[PDB]
């Protein structure tokens, strides 16, 4: 297992499901090579798990400004992959 | 030997800090979680 | 004025809101230089005009599947500046 240490750069979220985000993004990154499909898998998994609706992005060189639901925002890093997932809508 | 001793000593000195870091972390959580509801309840009306 | 053309990739929305996005977000690009601040412009401004809750992403190379309300998805390239903007609220 490639130990991709996660450092979450912003969050309004509970810690348990923040680590759930870390683990799910780890599995998605290990499973898919397309950044679009990484976002696909993470977003579908979260919509299934904690009830829709979220929005997820993965990238390298990015900023983004967002209004989210409380306790429903995360932005972290795995490896070289910035990963964002918030709930709004 | 004493460089290794310095190394282990400094590392264990670092180690104790995460507890009070978590203390202020719980302060963060306590502030925000209560403050969301605390902003939401009150209003100009409700003569209580 | 550099005709950074709004060459369009994905859209379900009005041409008018498309191209209003185009000028004002180009306005965002023009004074500023920073991706997150460009996003601050664009998302705040359509929270002003097309009402919250908008969501904007400024970058160059990413994969984003999100949910957007009907007629509320713009995703195109302005130069290498990839601009994604959808409503969700």
């Amino acid at each position: 297992m490639c130990d991709r240490k996660a450092v979450i750069k912003n969050a309004d979220m509970s810690e348990e499901m923040q680590q759930d985000s870390v683990e799910c993004a780890t599995q998605a990154l290990e499973k898919y090579n397309i950044e679009k499909d990484i976002a696909a898998h993470i977003k579908k998994e979260f919509d299934k798990k904690y009830n829709p609706t979220w929005h997820c992005i993965v990238g390298r060189n990015f900023g983004s400004y967002v209004t989210h639901e409380t306790k429903h925002f995360i932005y972290f890093y795995l490896g070289q992959v910035a990963i964002l997932l918030f709930k709004s809508g | 030997k004493v460089n290794l001793k310095y190394d282990s000593w400094h590392k264990e000195v670092l180690s104790k800090f995460g507890q009070m870091l978590g203390s202020n972390m719980t302060e963060f959580h306590s502030q925000i979680s209560k403050s969301r509801q605390e902003l939401e309840q009150h209003s100009v009306d409700t003569a209580s």
